[PDB]
């Protein structure tokens, strides 16, 4: 389930069933990469370092679903946000309800700084080579690989990553090519081609 | 009192008798009422007429009074024995209080005699380690009520310890009474024998102890 | 403060046992209730069972039967047990305090009230994988530099498992730049993953700039030097 | 003259006890419209001036027990519900087997039945589910209503209304109605200070065991009446001077499902509950009950030595509705626990209570035949607030008397509930012709 | 003076015979369970005041309140005085002495009624 | 037609107080008046006033109009037309001529020109004023006597000495044997003291077929005296017949 938002509003956040009773439903945040941490405990209460912009709806309401109200919204609270029914007429939830990830919109486009990698020296002796090229710093997330083998694209061999964000708009992609400690110096160059939104970006390295 | 009524009245049985009861204008009888009770000396009083000539209820219709304007009488036909008592008027209105009168004596005639039962007593063993002696002399079932006591040491008058009740009238419509003689335990165990003289209408009778047996 | 930390094998056995252990920092075991989490990916957490003194410890139901839970006053650290393992336990376990709490709605006195429980403090979190495979130590290799004013320098870890290998640069004297990129699993079953950090062109010193990898389930220490 | 002669006399103040048929009287802004059980529209209205005349220099002796007036309005009342219960829906086709479970939560009590039930046609059949209390089902080895083994149910319009409005009693012409007006009157005996009125005051009839609700209070000491102290066989009224504060609810927001079982039935069955799944309860002032309960204690050492232990228990056992505090509050019968406001014991010399009651939905005529009432649910979370103004306690016989008396409630008779307003009220028939003698004769 | 229904119940009869027109006063008064009840009792109250009306009519008292018969007061019902009565009694204390002879008095009054009648009768035929 | 009893007999010295009282019983305390009469040597019977139970209206005579106080109590009622009631009576500034029996009357009528009349009258209180202390008789067994020899008959009794203010009362065998008493009043000495008798006829031929007990009772003093009676007489002429 996903809700985007524009940044500096309110944002809305649907989780868990309908009320059947008195609640107290106990929210959460996780953010992308690290471990969920505790925002908002009995419906409509905040811990110390929780800011009053976080408001849960109150659980003497029957018949309504648990709301996260979050007002004023920045581009650091984007990530997943669970919650945990504690219900009178229902049993102990041991599960979380399915969360609800946070989209910060405002965010056009993000340049990808991509760098390319040549096979080491210490790896050529193990009769192995593969080439890396990383691409970081990129939004959104949806860029594509393709390899070259001076004019031409390589097929097999490629190995590359899905793109997962580090707590920011930064997304993260690994492209990785295995080809032989003789394919290496057969060609003259090798080219990483990586299209982000419309742009084409490509690196070449040549053996030495 | 400002009610005066007579001092003496008297009548023969199966008879009537008037009593009279006046007094001043303030007190009768005009605008006034007269109420007649039958109260022996001692015991309690009887109501008999109330209202002038209206009777007591449970009162035998023997009883009858009339109010003129200045005196009321009370007349009661057929007299009893037990009637020979002491009757009081009342004057009152429906206002005021009451106020009561001198007294009545009434002294029912031709009734039987009864000749006085005396018995004399020696002091007591209890008495005697006191020590002190007293004669009782007792009277009783004697008609009318009017006796005197005369008391002697051995045939001889005694003018020292003697005393005498009044004669009061008994429940079988006759009189009673008692005498005592104070004496010295020197002079109890002095004297041969000592007596009780009762005298009533020239009779004398007398009863004698004697100390010595 | 207080600071939770998570250490197990990180790789059992199908129908095994899963030994995992919290070593506790900032405050006691004894003066507080603790709780493990554990999260499949692309999953929602669930909820495993919380454990405190005086015998105050309940299971999930949909795991009672295998997990057992135990707190180590002498040693100061939480520890957790889970016999017969298989495919689908293969989660992050984290490790937190509880905070226990009670919502009333009744009269108090007919028992119509609730206890509730919200953890507040996590713990860094572990990595455990359930595979039959064997542990198969990385290799590093060095990655030179190349190319503005400004230059790359990376290094390199190839086939391993499982997951993950943590990575430093000087030993933690370098935080400005470093931009470590995730694994891929590549088909004969080893992840692989980079990691670069962005310097000054004039890097040449030697400034000995050397990458620190370690792999728990290997207990493999490899110290690259890299060199233009 | 001296002789009297016999004369007659019309309209002579003489009475003498007797019994005839009273009528009622209730005021004129019980406008309540649709149509109360009782006194709406059926009854003439009140007086509204009302007429006592103080009988100076009369005494006459009363007796409470004997009284004639709480014979008709025991059976009064009871041919009343069965009028106001004749045109409603019978509910003869709900005595199927019901499939029941649980209530959803998490001492089960209410039970989620489902059944199947007659439509507006004869054919078709309809499985529709409701949600009875335990109290009102029972297993059969699947459930069953608990009358259908004893009694036809019939369900109570719900247009009408369970709440007791004030009643006056009076008497036609001829007749007349004595209010004994002492402050300290045991209901029987001599009364000095007497009354004659044409109706009562306001008496609502309130039907409630143990624990008498709304009723009339004492004058200066709380008063103890009783038929035969030294018999433990007899109950023993009680009365109040200030009354005890009591507050019940049932914090249960209940759903009206409106079933059709035919062309022209319409049972009304009980949905989903909205809220908590919480029990209904009494309160009573902790600081209150104290004060009352010391009260009544030092009346009872006036007949029980003035040095003596008097202790309080609960019901020894029997039915349940003698049991327990049971009543009406908002249209649903309770039946409460007593076992919180008797648990003393005094001898010579800070919130509230909770009580924790129960609710049913068929209740049995009192008479032991069999018919009883499916009382329709209400909604909402129902609040009442009432007073407590007397008990109907009684006394275990022990064999080792004259130590230490224990007092347990009880009930049963709703006619102890007519004698606690009754107790000063007799009939009696006017007969004005007396004759007389005075010296007075006719013409030739 | 004006003292209510009944007011002098505990009064001198005497005292009574003055309030006699306030307790006949107020004697008369003017389908479903509470409908038929008051029905059948307002019926039961003309019935109880036409059967004292009907021996008052008979009696020669039909529009009288307090009446005189020529019937002599025998001597056994109760001889009280006439100071004693209407001066130190009240009417319910009184019918409780002559509660026994009550239907006895009643056969009286009524042959000297008829008798009055009849003898009426014979003087305007003449 | 009831019956109204009195306080006992009380010895009070000048310048005190004596309060009397009057319990009902057998009519309505309220719908009599409750007269008190007195009399003495001096004057006569003298009529001291009334009070009506119901309203609280009272009428003193001049004479006792600064120094007689009379309250009622409250009707306790037994049936329709009986209860019971009580009445005091409260007279300061005692002087010796304030010597006499004191009587409470119930009224006559209710309505009437004789309402307040008095009608039922009470046993009478006995007061005595005088300095002298109260002072306990002192019983004396009496020797039988021959009253008749040709009859068969006796006479026994027991002799009360030496008893100041007086009421006294003798009874035999706690009352049983009532039959042939015959009491003379007391005397008056010149100390101050009083002295009574008492005799009662029996026959002769009754030895160890019945005991003779007097039972002399005086309440100022707070003692009771039971003195038997010795059936054996002294007198020569009773002698004959044993
Ligand atoms: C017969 O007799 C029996 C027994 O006497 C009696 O039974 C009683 O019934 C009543 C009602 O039926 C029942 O009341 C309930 O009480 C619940 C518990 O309240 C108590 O605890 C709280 C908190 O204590 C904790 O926290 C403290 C630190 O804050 C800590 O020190 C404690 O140790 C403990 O851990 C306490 O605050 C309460 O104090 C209240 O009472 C005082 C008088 O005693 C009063 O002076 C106080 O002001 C306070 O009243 C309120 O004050 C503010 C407003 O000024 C509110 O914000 C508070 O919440 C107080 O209500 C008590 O000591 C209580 O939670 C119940 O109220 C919640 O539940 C109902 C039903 O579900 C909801 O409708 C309410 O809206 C409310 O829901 C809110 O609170 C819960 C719990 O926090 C949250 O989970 C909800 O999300 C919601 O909170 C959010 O929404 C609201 C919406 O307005 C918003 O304002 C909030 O900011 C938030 O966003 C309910 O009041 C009582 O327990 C029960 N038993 C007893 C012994 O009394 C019968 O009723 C009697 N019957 C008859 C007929 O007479
Ligand atoms: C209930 O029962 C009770 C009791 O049974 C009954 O009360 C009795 O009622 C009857 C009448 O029905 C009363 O009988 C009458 O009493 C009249 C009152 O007497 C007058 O005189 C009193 C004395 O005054 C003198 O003394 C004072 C000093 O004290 C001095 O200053 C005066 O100047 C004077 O010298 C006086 O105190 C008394 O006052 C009372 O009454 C007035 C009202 O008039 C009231 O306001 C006062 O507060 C006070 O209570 C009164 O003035 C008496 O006059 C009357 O006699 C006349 O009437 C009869 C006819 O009834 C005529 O035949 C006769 O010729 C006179 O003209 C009559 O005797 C009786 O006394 C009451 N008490 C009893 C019986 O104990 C109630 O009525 C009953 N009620 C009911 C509803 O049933
Ligand atoms: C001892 O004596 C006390 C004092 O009288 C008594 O308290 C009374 O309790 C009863 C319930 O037990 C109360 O009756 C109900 O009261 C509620 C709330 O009243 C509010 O509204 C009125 C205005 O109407 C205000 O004056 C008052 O202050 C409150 O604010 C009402 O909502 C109830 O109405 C229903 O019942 C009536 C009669 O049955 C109907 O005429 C009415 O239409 C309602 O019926 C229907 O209503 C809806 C349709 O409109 C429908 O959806 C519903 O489902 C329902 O079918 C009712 O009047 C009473 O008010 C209390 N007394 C006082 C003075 O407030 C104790 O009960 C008594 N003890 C015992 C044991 O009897
Ligand atoms: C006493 O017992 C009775 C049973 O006899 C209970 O009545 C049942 O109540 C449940 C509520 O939990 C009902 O189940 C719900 O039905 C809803 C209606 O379904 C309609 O819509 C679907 C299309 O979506 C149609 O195909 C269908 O024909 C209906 O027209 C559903 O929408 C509900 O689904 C929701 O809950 C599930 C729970 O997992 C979620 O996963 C869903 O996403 C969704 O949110 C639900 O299935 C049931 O139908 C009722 N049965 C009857 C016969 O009434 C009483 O509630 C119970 N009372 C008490 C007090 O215990
Ligand atoms: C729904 O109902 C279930 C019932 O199965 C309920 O789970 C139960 O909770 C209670 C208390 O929350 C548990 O009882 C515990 O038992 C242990 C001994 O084994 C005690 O040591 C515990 O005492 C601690 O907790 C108390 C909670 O009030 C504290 O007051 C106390 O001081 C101690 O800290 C406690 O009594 C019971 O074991 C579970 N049952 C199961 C099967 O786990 C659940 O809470 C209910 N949920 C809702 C939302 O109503
Ligand atoms: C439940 O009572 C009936 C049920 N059902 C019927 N009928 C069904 N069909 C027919 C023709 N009658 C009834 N008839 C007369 C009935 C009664 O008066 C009657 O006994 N009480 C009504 C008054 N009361 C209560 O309020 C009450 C109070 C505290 C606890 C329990 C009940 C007592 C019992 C009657
Ligand atoms: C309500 O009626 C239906 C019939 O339409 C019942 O369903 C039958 O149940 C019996 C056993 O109870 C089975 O043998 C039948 O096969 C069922 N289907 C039929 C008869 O068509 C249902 O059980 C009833 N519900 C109750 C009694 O609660
Ligand atoms: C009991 O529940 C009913 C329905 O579940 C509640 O009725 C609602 O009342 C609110 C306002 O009070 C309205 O806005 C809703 O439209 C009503 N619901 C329906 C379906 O019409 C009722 O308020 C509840 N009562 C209590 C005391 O909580
Ligand atoms: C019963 O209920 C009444 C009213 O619901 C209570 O009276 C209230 O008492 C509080 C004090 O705690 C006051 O603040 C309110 O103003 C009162 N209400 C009214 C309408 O005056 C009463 O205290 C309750 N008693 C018990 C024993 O629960
Ligand atoms: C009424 O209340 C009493 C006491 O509150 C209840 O007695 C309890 O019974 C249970 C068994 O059901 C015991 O476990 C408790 O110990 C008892 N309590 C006490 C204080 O002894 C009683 O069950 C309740 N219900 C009835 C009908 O009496
Ligand atoms: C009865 O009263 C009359 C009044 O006229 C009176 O003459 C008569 O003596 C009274 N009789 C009795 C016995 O009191
Ligand atoms: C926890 O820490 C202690 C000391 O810091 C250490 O001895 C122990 O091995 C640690 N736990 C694990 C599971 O390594
Ligand atoms: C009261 O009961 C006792 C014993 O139960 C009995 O002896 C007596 O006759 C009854 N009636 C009373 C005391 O008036
Ligand atoms: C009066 O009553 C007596 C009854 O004691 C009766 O014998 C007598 O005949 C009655 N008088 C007349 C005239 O009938």
């Amino acid at each position: 389930t996903f809700v985007s938002v524009a940044p500096g509003q309110t944002a809305r956040i649907t989780c868990g069933e309908e009320s059947l009773g008195s609640r107290s439903v106990i929210w959460y945040q996780q953010r992308p990469g690290q471990a969920p941490s505790l925002i908002i405990y009995n419906n409509n209460d905040r811990p110390s370092g929780i800011p009053d912009r976080f408001s849960g709806s109150p659980g003497s309401t029957f018949g309504t679903t648990a709301t996260l109200t979050i007002t004023s919204v920045e581009a650091g609270d984007e990530a997943d946000y669970y919650c945990h029914i504690w219900d009178s007429r229902r049993p102990t939830n041991w599960v979380f309800g399915e969360g609800t990830t946070l989209i910060v919109l405002s965010q056009p486009k993000a340049a990808p700084s991509v760098t390319l990698f040549p096979p080491s020296s210490e790896e050529l002796q193990a009769n192995k080579a593969t080439l890396v090229c990383l691409i970081s710093d990129f939004y959104p997330g949806a860029v594509t690989v393709a390899w070259k083998a001076d004019s031409s694209p390589v097929k097999a061999g490629v190995e590359t990553t899905t793109p997962s964000k580090q707590s920011n708009n930064k997304y993260a992609a690994s492209s990785y090519l295995s080809l032989t400690p003789e394919q290496w110096k057969s060609h003259k160059s090798y080219s990483c081609q990586v299209t982000h939104e419309g742009s084409t970006v490509e690196k070449t390295v040549a053996p030495t | 009192s400002v009610l005066t009524q007579s001092a003496s009245v008297s009548g023969s049985l199966g008879q009537s008798v008037t009593i009279s009861c006046t007094g001043p204008n303030s007190v009768c009888c005009s605008h006034k009422s007269i109420s007649w009770y039958q109260w022996p000396p001692g015991r309690a009083p009887t109501l008999i007429i109330y209202e002038d000539n209206e009777r007591a209820p449970g009162i035998s219709p023997r009883f009858s009074g009339y109010k003129s304007y200045w005196s009321a009488y009370l007349t009661i036909s057929d007299l009893r024995p037990e009637d020979e008592t002491t009757y009081y008027c009342c004057s009152y209105t429906h206002n005021s209080g009451c106020v009561f009168g001198t007294g009545t004596k009434v002294s029912v005639l031709g009734q039987s005699k009864a000749n006085p039962s005396v018995t004399l007593f020696p002091p007591s063993s209890e008495e005697l380690q006191a020590n002190k002696a007293t004669l009782v002399c007792l009277i009783s079932d004697f008609y009318p009520g009017a006796v005197t006591v005369a008391w002697k040491a051995d045939s001889s008058p005694v003018k020292a310890g003697v005393e005498t009740t009044t004669p009061s009238k008994q429940s079988n419509n006759k009189y009673a009474a008692s005498s005592y003689l104070s004496l010295t335990p020197e002079q109890w165990k002095s004297h041969r024998s000592y007596s009780c003289q009762v005298t009533h209408e020239g009779s004398t009778v007398e009863k004698t102890v004697a100390p010595t047996e | 403060q207080v600071h939770l930390q998570e250490s197990g094998p990180g790789l059992v056995k199908p129908s095994e046992t899963l030994s995992l252990t919290c070593n506790v920092s900032g405050t006691l075991v004894r003066d507080n209730y603790w709780s493990w989490i554990r999260q499949p990916l692309g999953k929602q957490p669930e909820w495993i069972g919380y454990v405190h003194d005086s015998g105050d410890t309940n299971y999930n139901p949909s795991l009672k039967s295998r997990v057992h839970l135990s707190l180590d006053k002498s040693k100061n650290l939480v520890s957790l047990r889970l016999t017969g393992v298989t495919a689908a336990d293969s989660a992050i376990y984290y490790c937190a305090t509880t905070k226990h709490g009670r919502r009333i709605y009744g009269v108090v006195a007919f028992k119509e009230w609730f206890t509730y429980f919200y953890m507040d403090v996590w713990g860094k979190g572990t990595s455990v994988t359930v595979s039959s495979a064997s542990t198969k130590g990385p290799s590093v290799f060095p990655l030179a530099p190349s190319s503005g004013g400004t230059a790359a320098l990376g290094c390199l870890v190839k086939d391993y498992f499982p997951e993950p290998v943590t990575v430093s640069w000087n030993s933690g004297a370098l935080t400005s730049g470093v931009h470590t990129f995730p694994a891929v699993l590549q088909s004969s079953g080893l992840y692989s993953l980079s990691s670069v950090v962005t310097v000054p062109s004039s890097s040449l010193g030697t400034q000995t700039y050397i990458c620190n990898v370690n792999h728990k389930p290997s207990n493999t220490k490899v110290d690259k030097r890299v060199e233009p | 003259a001296e002789n009297l002669w016999v004369t007659v006399y019309y309209g002579v103040p003489v009475w003498k006890d007797a019994e005839t048929t009273l009528f009622c009287a209730s005021d004129a802004k019980a406008e309540t419209e649709k149509h109360n059980v009782w006194a709406t529209h059926a009854c003439v209205p009140t007086d509204p001036n009302p007429q006592e005349i103080h009988l100076e220099n009369v005494t006459e002796e009363f007796n409470m027990w004997k009284n004639n007036m709480v014979e008709q309005m025991h059976t009064d009342i009871i041919s009343l519900w069965d009028q106001s219960l004749k045109p409603c829906v019978k509910l003869t086709p709900l005595c199927v087997t019901l499939q029941c479970t649980n209530v959803t939560n998490n001492r089960g009590e209410l039970k989620n039945c489902s059944f199947n039930m007659t439509t507006e046609l004869r054919d078709k059949k309809q499985k529709v589910y409701s949600l009875f209390y335990r109290l009102d089902v029972v297993q059969i080895n699947e459930y069953r209503l608990i009358n259908c083994n004893t009694s036809a149910i019939t369900q109570a319009c719900p247009k009408v209304s369970f709440e007791p409005i004030p009643i006056h009693y009076c008497a036609p012409a001829g007749f007349a109605i004595l209010k004994c007006k002492d402050k300290k009157f045991n209901g029987t005996g001599p009364c000095p200070s007497v009354s004659t009125v044409q109706c009562t005051h306001g008496i609502k009839p309130v039907v409630s065991t143990q624990l008498l609700l709304n009723g009339s209070l004492a004058e200066e000491e709380v008063m103890i009446r009783s038929e035969n102290i030294t018999n433990n066989a007899k109950n023993i009224l009680v009365q109040f001077n200030t009354p005890v504060q009591i507050n019940c609810t049932r914090p249960n927001n209940n759903t009206r499902k409106s079933i059709r079982i035919g062309p022209g039935q319409a049972f009304y069955a009980t949905g989903d509950i909205i809220g908590d799944i919480r029990q209904a309860h009494c309160n009573v002032s902790k600081a209150t009950w104290n004060e009352t309960l010391g009260k009544v204690v030092k009346q009872l050492r006036k007949h029980f030595g003035n040095n003596t232990i008097i202790r309080f228990a609960n019901s020894s056992g029997g039915d349940l509705e003698v049991t327990t505090h049971s009543f009406n509050c908002g249209g649903e019968f309770f039946y409460c626990n007593t076992s919180g406001l008797f648990n003393s014991t005094w001898i010579s010399n800070n919130d509230s209570i909770t009580l924790p009651c129960r609710i049913k939905q068929i209740i049995n005529m009192w008479q032991r035949i069999g018919q009883a009432m499916y009382a329709p649910p209400i909604q909402g979370v129902i609040r009442c607030v009432s007073n407590i103004t007397g008990l109907i306690l009684t006394r275990d016989g022990g064999s080792t008397n004259s130590t230490t008396e224990t007092f347990r409630p009880g009930g049963g008779d709703m006619r102890d509930n007519w004698r606690s307003e009754l107790y000063k009220y007799k009939v009696v028939k006017i007969e004005p012709l007396g004759v007389a003698p005075t010296r007075c004769k006719r013409r030739v | 003076v004006f003292l209510g229904f009944l007011g002098a119940a505990g009064s001198t009869m005497g005292a009574a015979s003055m309030t006699l027109t306030v307790q006949a006063r107020n004697l008369l008064s003017g389908l479903t369970v509470w409908g038929i009840k008051q029905l059948q009792a307002r019926v039961l109250a003309v019935e109880r005041y036409l059967r004292d009306q009907q021996l008052l009519g008979i009696w020669g008292c039909s529009g009288k309140l307090i009446c005189c018969t020529n019937v002599p007061w025998n001597s056994s019902w109760s001889n009280r005085n006439l100071s004693e009565i209407w001066d130190n009694m009240t009417w319910l204390q009184w019918d409780k002495e002559i509660s026994n002879y009550t239907q006895i008095i009643y056969g009286l009054l009524e042959e000297s009624q008829n008798q009055q009648e009849k003898n009426e009768q014979d003087l305007l035929a003449l | 037609q009831g019956q109204l009893v009195q306080s006992g007999a009380e010895l009070k010295k000048p310048g005190a107080s004596v309060k009397i009282s009057c319990k009902t019983s057998g009519y309505r305390f309220n719908f009599y008046h409750i007269n008190w009469i007195r009399q003495t040597a001096g004057r006569g019977p003298e009529w001291m006033g009334w009070i009506s139970p119901y309203s609280g209206d009272k009428n003193l005579a001049p004479a006792f109009q600064d120094r007689v106080i009379m309250t009622t109590d409250t009707e306790v009622p037994v049936t329709s037309f009986t209860s019971t009631g009580a009445a005091y009576m409260e007279i300061r500034n005692l002087k010796f001529d304030d010597t006499g029996t004191y009587f409470c009357a119930k009224g006559l009528l209710r309505d009437g020109s004789s309402t307040w009349l008095p009608y039922l009258w009470g046993q009478g209180t006995l007061l005595t004023v005088s300095s002298a202390s109260t002072k306990g008789p002192s019983v004396f067994p009496l020797a039988p006597s021959s009253k008749s020899t040709s009859g068969g008959t006796a006479a026994l009794g027991c002799l009360v000495k030496d008893y100041f203010p007086e009421p006294v009362t003798v009874s035999w065998n706690s009352g049983a044997l009532t039959s042939g008493v015959h009491t003379f009043p007391a005397v008056l000495q010149s100390s101050g003291l009083y002295s009574l008798s008492s005799v009662v006829t029996v026959p002769s031929s009754s030895l160890g077929t019945q005991t003779y007990i007097c039972n002399v009772n005086h309440k100022p003093s707070n003692t009771k005296v039971d003195k038997r009676v010795e059936p054996k007489s002294c007198d020569k002429g009773l002698e004959v017949l044993f």
